[PDB]
């Protein structure tokens, strides 16, 4: 068959991007946050109530006989008719281990039936609620993809991805959903991602140290490693740009001889 | 190292610009800014007096503002600072007058009208008759009715900004005409630029009608052409005593107000339905010709950057900010192209790199020059954001960095090659290289035209091909998204600033906006936006003489 | 059959051609000639190669007064011409037995391209012709002279002109008889875009042929608008037959009877003919005389009045030998007829309203242009459903060169392109022949 | 004839139909089914008789929340639907064998009319169908129920909402698959003005049939816009064949190979198939070990990527059973394909950018909405020439009811009217038959 | 002309349905009052999310109002009268009943 190569580049950041893109790569486990804590942090529902419904289950409702549609198996939240909810992260530009385009690409190459959207200050994932909670707790929270200092889950008022970190190494948060306690050294969540305060603070764990953050980040920086140290990614980008330009001009084999 | 943006970073940030750490949540909220406090007192007074208790402005509800330091904003090449609220187009009268002066401008040629008067109507056309016509149209254009006291007229102080001007490439007609209402090309332009513009225009005479600003305030942009045409026809049948009831008058009406009319913008179709003289219809070359920096400066980077500032303040702040979306708008989406010298430093680096490697204009536009120039400028601009945390904090939005770096790269390519489509191709390559560098690009919009562009920059298909001077906000890729249209016009200017051209697309637009009688002078667009931010810009269109004082 | 009306067809010289022709034989839904003119208008594109060469040489791309320094291409389109035409024909070719026709006009300085009907059979609108011709011409110019990849935008701007910014072909050198479908006054108004001057120049300044061309386009457009549907179809067919195609020699007879006459004499002859033919009868006589008239056949009376309107315009504008009289003649023909008989005018006052429109459009500083640029896709002239425009063709044909908007000044390219087709140069004769070919099927 | 590459043909079930079919057999300029679809889509009009009765009974003329008190008419159009349809057929008939059909849908509640082809042969555009149907319906309602002369204006307002004032059909009870020509955002965009919900409701939420309908309409539109002429034609022909008709069964095979997979697994399946078929080859191997790829066939690689894009959309939106994932899947299929292979995207990044704007205007405050209201004429989804809309149609077919603006909410009259015709409902099985009919003529 | 030009009427019934059945958010008159308080701040140009945002001068937007009217008397009872256009108070009784119908 064909063996994938995911991304170009020989640098450490390109290797981290390849590891995030690879679905057969096991992400390193760093935390252990229970499912109820992640559910109460997302703020969509309290742990204990049933999943609300946006449409009846696929077994109860009737559909037409579509051959191409019915040979793709659905998510468990799809056949139960669960509503579509969101989890949204803000990633700092100062050596956060996950980055918005990197996350999007990794989530589209790893998860099934998800809507990934990238921005400068935020990256959002939309999926069925039960599946969203499952993959959020299993992958997005307690892995190398998350750092409680440089990455915060903010459903609204996202600001701080390009701002300087504070004296505790934590990202700026106008709503202050995330707090740092010095007597334990951990990081606590006092509000959900929307901003509503919780009944009790929930501990997510200690922040990842900066030296570890340098070797697991997926962003190019002058103070870290730069794109000038990785000319292969720049060459691939220039090749993609030239191929786009030549295909837009005249889409023939003769035009692509000057590639 | 010495950087052009460093001084604004020292003034705006208490901490060192290279320092990676700071503190927040200790600025008192919105009370740190005098503009917000003034807004609060004005809101309480306005509610209690006019609104009879209906709430208008409630800073307590919504986001708690002022959690971080609300930085002031410099204006590039100017030594003055202002808050960001002063740069909003609703709070800045200079930006409103910038759009008002463009909207109220119609250029009409008078050579077919003179030929019809001489031959078909049998009326001699002398410079004295042209002076008489100019007096008549200057009386009649604002609200005037010639020798008809019974006719209802507009108050003259209500239309003090209205003027009717004339210019011509014919030199002896120019010195035989009155200098009261003449746009003199020879004394407003350098000698080589004046010769080039006279050669491009020819031996033809054109009139510039500046419809009063209040007409554009009450009505729309398509009102201006009808107003100017009607007043031109009335002044022509008054100054030259002609019968207004024969078919020869209809032929003369076509020759005088429907033959050589130059409009600022075209009408827009479909869901973006608008009339002429609206900012979606203004091409990038026309806006490059509106800005007059080639008159007073020889630096190509400054010539391109004034067009960048004007295009930002029009397309992103007014057109897309209100005309297409509305609300708070996209003010600091656009001011980041003209607040600090970040774009100035990046563009000057691009010019220096191009001059060292390829000369001023020493290379034919090929692919390899576009790739290496755009890549070098993009890498420099992104590492400048990397090693200056204050620079990253100033341009907090990834859109308010992508545009700046890509504008610098496109400006450098347009210096090196002189082709505007090569410059926009360099822009698109810079955008995708930015995306792969930071794993980030603008808002969530923001690169419909930057992944598509690569293929449509040199396309030849019907709805995909256009020179960048002929492109505008109605170009299908550029129709919706903020942060591109203003910098595209600077790239179009940078193609002609590299050649030292007197104009970009229209010589008549270039001469018309050199008029000293304009309230907004387009020679220094950055300086007047500073004046409107400091509340020292006297705008037009105010109905102070028809309103009570209490 | 559904209409028992029979017409006798006459040529432009007033000689009889055939008798007892059914009224639907000249219908746009039945006449093969009218179908052929509609298809040919939909698929014919005029290309100005000399304009392209001049625009590219001086860098005059854009619009009025627009010039881009540095974007100048020195190609020889007129000198090559045949090679460009062959390349355009090869690109536009679908089958080998195609109707693709790129012919050379005025020694290489113009092209008259006809795109095949295969590309129009799978098109919802007629704009496929101009866009396909523009694409083929761009490819032919890029391949013939080795244009650099960075100047294809300049070539596109020279050919089409500001299209992605301005939804029109403004500063280009490619033209068609129909405008953009998004630039119509109303829905179904595409066929009322040919001005009077284009019709006059296509027919080589022939009176009856220009009248027939304008009437055929206007009434086919009323069929396209859905106006001539149901109870209005008979009135529009009668209007077409009697106003444009000289049914029963009415226009020629009225002109011959009023060679020395005025508009009022034309009104008198029209009333006399309508009384003699039984179209109108006396309704009642008032106390002060003035026997009122009512129509025994309403649509036939409208057709008679329209034929008399054309004849009155011809008589007055042949007396004056000037085309400036059209508005007054239509207006006061309708006024005199109405207050002479108590009968409605042509199109029940719509012709008079359109004449008032012509008056304020061609006789004042509020006006613009002359009568030669009158077309039904204008807000001034749209109100009459094909009854006020064909007389303007007779007026411009009777003009002795005293109009600024002469057909020579505005429609030379249109005449040189569309005069080659027989059904366009002489629409009257070939429409009559097409009606004769389908007489027996009714 | 000029293209020597052959394709196979498979149905919607993945079963082989025929082999060695020439590429031009599915061309819009040659396929009889595509020509018949374009001809029938221009003459078919959807009529809401129950909507007419409800509008007249309550005086709901005007549009959104508009009531005129006093202009209330009490008619029984649903009960007299047979007589109304007979009168409309009588009015619209040209000859006696003309393809005029007025069929009754939902027990008189809806009416599907087909105006004759001969009425459209002499029309420059497609607006003749709706205007002619409106006039025929007005006459049928006036003469069926003896409506006063002063209430025919109310009848017109009920049938067409505010047409003389608003150049559209908004408040009326008449509709068509194509939009008004005044709403076109470019010339030749008439076939691009079919929203996704209309195509989904027309095909009765069948995924492959909706993909075929949207692909046929979009690529026929690219032929109409002049985009797919000359050297650009082969790319659009292969895009129509592979993305829309599953020529080499690429779509079904990719979906079957990724039944429990993600977008990335579809990407690797596409790259593996393209390598195995010889479409792409290794250009160079870099110092990092990255294998840069180049296309041995540019247009075939384009078609393979487009088919894989449709397959990835189907896989992800069948896993989620929600239609809000199209923009993300179209974005990141291309985004990871380009940086996995070094190859350009589906439409050289004109379609990834379409997804970047679709992701804007499907998840923001600034406009757009649900995926079902977009179309090729929309300013957000016009940039990809027939390579991004059939994925949206497939995703809306895979939706289980998570959208507020569903095809049931948006296209109820249009879907029920246009699903009664076999050619519109199942375009796959008839386009394949039309290709088989002309397989031997190349 | 300014008052006619600046007037836009939007039906807030599909938005409530989107809140109720797509997002699972209940809509009460208390939430409607909170929404009205929010939109009377946001419509002139105040900032509700997105820290570090500028706002227009309230002196230039004193004529900016966001009002609500309902044909439902029960909803109009426990609605804040500051933002409410009362049909029963502004119209005669027969005209009010005709408008509510
Ligand atoms: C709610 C939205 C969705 C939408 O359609 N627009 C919003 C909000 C909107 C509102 C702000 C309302 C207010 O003041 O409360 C307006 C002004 C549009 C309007 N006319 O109402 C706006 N944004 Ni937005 N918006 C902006 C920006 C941005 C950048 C912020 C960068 C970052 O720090 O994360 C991000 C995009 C991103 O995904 O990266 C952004 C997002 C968003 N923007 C997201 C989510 C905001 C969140 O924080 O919860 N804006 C900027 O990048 C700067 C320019 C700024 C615009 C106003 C100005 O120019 O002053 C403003 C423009
Ligand atoms: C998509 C379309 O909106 P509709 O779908 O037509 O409502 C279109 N939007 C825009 O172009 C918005 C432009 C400015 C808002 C975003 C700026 S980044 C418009 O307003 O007509
Ligand atoms: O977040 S969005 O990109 O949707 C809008 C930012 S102004």
């Amino acid at each position: 068959a064909y063996t994938p190569q995911f991304y170009p580049g020989a640098t450490k950041v390109a290797e981290n991007r390849r590891n995030h893109l690879n679905p057969n790569y096991e992400l390193e486990k760093l935390r252990e946050i229970p499912d109820e804590d992640v559910v109460k942090i997302m703020g969509h529902r309290q742990p204990g109530e049933d999943y609300k419904t946006v449409h009846p289950p696929l077994e109860e409702m009737d559909f037409v006989e579509d051959y191409a549609r019915d040979l793709v198996e659905p998510l468990n939240g799809a056949k139960e008719g669960h509503r579509v909810r969101y989890i949204q992260f803000a990633d700092s530009m100062y050596f956060a281990p996950a980055q918005p385009y990197d996350r999007s690409r990794s989530y589209m190459s790893r998860l099934r039936g998800v809507d990934a959207g990238t921005l400068s200050g935020r990256q959002v994932v939309e999926c069925r609620e039960s599946d969203l909670e499952e993959f959020s707790k299993n992958i997005l929270m307690d892995t190398e993809l998350f750092d409680p200092a440089t990455s915060g889950m903010r459903g609204a008022t996202v600001h701080g991805h390009s701002l300087r970190l504070d004296e505790n190494g934590m990202m700026f948060d106008a709503l202050q959903r995330c707090v740092f306690d010095e007597k334990t050294g951990h990081v606590m969540y006092v509000k959900d991602q929307v901003g509503k305060p919780l009944d009790a603070p929930v501990d997510v764990g200690e922040p990842i140290p900066e030296a570890k953050l340098r070797e697991i980040t997926t962003i190019y920086r002058n103070d870290g490693v730069a794109m000038r140290a990785d000319p292969d990614v720049i060459e691939v980008v220039k090749r993609i740009h030239r191929a786009r330009t030549l295909g837009g001009y005249i889409p023939t084999n003769e035009t692509f001889k000057g590639l | 190292e010495k950087r052009l943006f460093l001084k604004a970073l020292k003034e705006k940030f208490e901490e060192d610009p290279k320092e990676k750490y700071t503190k927040f949540y200790t600025f008192g909220g919105w009370e740190q800014s005098a503009r917000k406090r003034e807004f609060v007192e004005a809101n309480e007074k306005i509610v209690s007096e006019k609104r009879q208790g209906i709430p208008l402005y409630n800073p307590d509800i919504g986001v708690p503002l002022g959690q971080r330091k609300l930085m002031p904003y410099k204006l590039s090449n100017t030594d003055d600072y202002c808050e960001g609220d002063d740069l909003h187009f609703l709070n800045n009268a200079a930006i409103q007058q910038l759009w008002d002066d463009i909207r109220r401008t119609v250029i009409v040629g008078m050579d077919t009208a003179h030929s019809v008067l001489e031959k078909r109507l049998g009326v001699e056309v002398t410079p004295e008759t042209i002076n008489e016509y100019m007096h008549t149209i200057n009386h009649s254009l604002p609200g005037g009715a010639v020798v008809q006291e019974h006719m209802v007229e507009v108050h003259p102080s209500l239309a003090w900004d209205c003027y009717a001007r004339i210019f011509t490439g014919d030199d002896e007609l120019a010195d035989e005409l009155d200098s009261r209402f003449l746009i003199d090309i020879n004394k407003l332009f350098p000698e080589e630029q004046a010769e080039t513009l006279k050669a491009a225009i020819g031996k033809k005479t054109y009139q510039v009608s500046r419809v009063p600003s209040l007409v554009g305030r009450v009505c729309d942009g398509g009102t201006i052409s009808r107003w100017s045409a009607m007043q031109i026809g009335m002044s022509f049948i008054t100054a030259y005593k002609l019968c207004a009831g024969e078919a020869a008058t209809a032929d003369f009406s076509y020759a005088s107000k429907h033959a050589d009319v130059i409009q600022m913008g075209n009408a827009l179709p479909g869901r973006r339905a608008r009339g002429p003289n609206e900012p979606g219809g203004i091409r990038f070359g026309i806006l490059s010709d509106v800005v007059q920096t080639t008159r007073v400066s020889e630096d190509p980077v400054e010539q391109s950057l004034e067009v960048v500032a004007t295009g930002a303040a029009l397309y992103d702040q007014i057109w897309l900010g209100a005309y297409m979306s509305g609300g708070i708008g996209f003010t600091q989406y656009a001011t980041a192209s003209y607040t600090d010298d970040i774009l100035d430093d990046f563009s000057y680096y691009a010019l220096d790199y191009v001059e060292k490697k390829y000369g001023r204009m020493g290379t034919k536009a090929t692919m390899d020059v576009v790739e290496d120039v755009a890549g070098e400028v993009t890498l420099y601009a992104l590492e400048q954001y990397d090693d200056y945390p204050a620079l990253l904090e100033d341009h907090f939005g990834g859109s308010q960095r992508a545009a700046v770096a890509a504008a610098a790269s496109g400006i450098g390519v347009c210096m090196a090659t002189g082709n505007s489509n090569a410059g926009v191709n360099g822009w698109y390559l810079s955008q995708i290289l930015h995306k792969e560098y930071h794993s980030r690009l603008g808002f969530y919009g923001y690169d419909l035209q930057d992944q598509c562009g690569a293929s449509n920059s040199l396309a030849i298909r019907n709805d995909e091909a256009a020179p960048l001077e002929l492109r505008g906000p109605n170009y299908p890729n550029y129709a919706m998204n903020v942060g591109h249209q203003g910098e595209y016009a600077g790239i179009a200017q940078a193609a002609h600033s590299a050649r030292g051209d007197a104009f970009a697309l229209n010589p008549l637009v270039k001469v018309a906006f050199a008029d000293p009688m304009l309230v907004f002078d387009f020679s220094k667009p950055r300086k007047e936006i500073a004046r409107g931010a400091l509340r020292e810009f006297e705008a037009a269109g105010e109905r102070d003489v028809i309103l009570p004082a209490k | 059959v559904k209409y028992e009306d029979k017409i006798s067809l006459y040529d432009a010289k007033g000689n009889l051609v055939a008798e007892n022709v059914p009224l639907e034989a000249i219908s746009p839904l039945y006449n093969p000639t009218i179908k052929s003119m509609v298809k040919n208008i939909k698929r014919t594109v005029a290309v100005n190669l000399a304009g392209i060469e001049g625009t590219l040489a001086a860098g005059k791309i854009g619009g009025k007064g627009c010039q881009v320094p540095g974007r100048t291409l020195d190609i020889s389109a007129v000198s090559n011409a045949q090679a460009i035409a062959d390349e355009v024909e090869k690109i536009l070719k679908v089958s080998e037995d195609d109707d693709t026709a790129v012919k050379i006009i005025n020694g290489g300085k113009q092209l008259a391209v006809q795109v095949p009907t295969a590309r129009l059979e799978v098109a919802a609108e007629y704009s496929v012709s101009m866009l396909s011709t523009a694409m083929a011409l761009k490819e032919a110019l890029i391949k013939t002279f080795n244009i650099d990849m960075f100047d294809g935008s300049t070539v596109h701007a020279a050919i089409v002109g500001n299209y992605p910014q301005v939804m029109d072909y403004a500063g280009g050198n490619i033209a068609s008889l129909l405008g953009a479908p998004s630039m119509m006054e109303g829905l179904g108004y595409a066929l009322r875009n040919i001005p009077v001057n284009h019709a006059v120049a296509t027919t080589k300044k022939n009176m009856m042929n220009a009248i027939a061309f304008s009437s055929v386009m206007e009434q086919t457009a009323t069929f396209e608008m859905g106006d001539a549907v149901g109870s209005f179809e008979r009135q529009h067919l009668l209007g077409l037959a009697y106003q444009g195609l000289n049914a029963d020699n009415l226009v020629i007879d009225f002109i011959k009877a009023n060679a020395k006459g005025t508009v009022g004499s034309v009104v008198e002859t029209v009333i006399d003919r309508a009384i003699a033919d039984g179209v109108i009868v006396v309704d009642k006589t008032m106390s002060s005389g003035f026997n009122m008239y009512k129509p025994a056949d309403v649509n036939k009376w409208n057709a008679y009045a329209a034929a008399g309107l054309v004849a009155a315009v011809a008589v007055s504008c042949g007396a004056a030998r000037a085309a400036q009289n059209v508005a007054s003649v239509i207006l006061y023909f309708n006024d005199i007829l109405e207050y002479e008989t108590g009968l409605p005018g042509v199109d029940y006052g719509r012709s008079m309203g359109t004449a008032v429109g012509f008056s304020f459009f061609s006789h004042s500083i509020y006006g613009g242009g002359g009568p030669g640029i009158f077309n039904g896709n204008h807000v001034v002239t749209r109100h009459s459903k094909g009854f006020a425009i064909p007389p303007v063709c007779a007026a411009m044909c009777a003009d002795a060169g005293t109009q600024m908007f002469s057909p020579e000044h505005t429609s030379g390219l249109v005449g040189s392109v569309y005069s080659a087709f027989d059904e366009f140069r002489e629409p009257m004769k070939y429409v009559i022949e097409g009606a004769l070919s389908i007489k027996d099927q009714f």
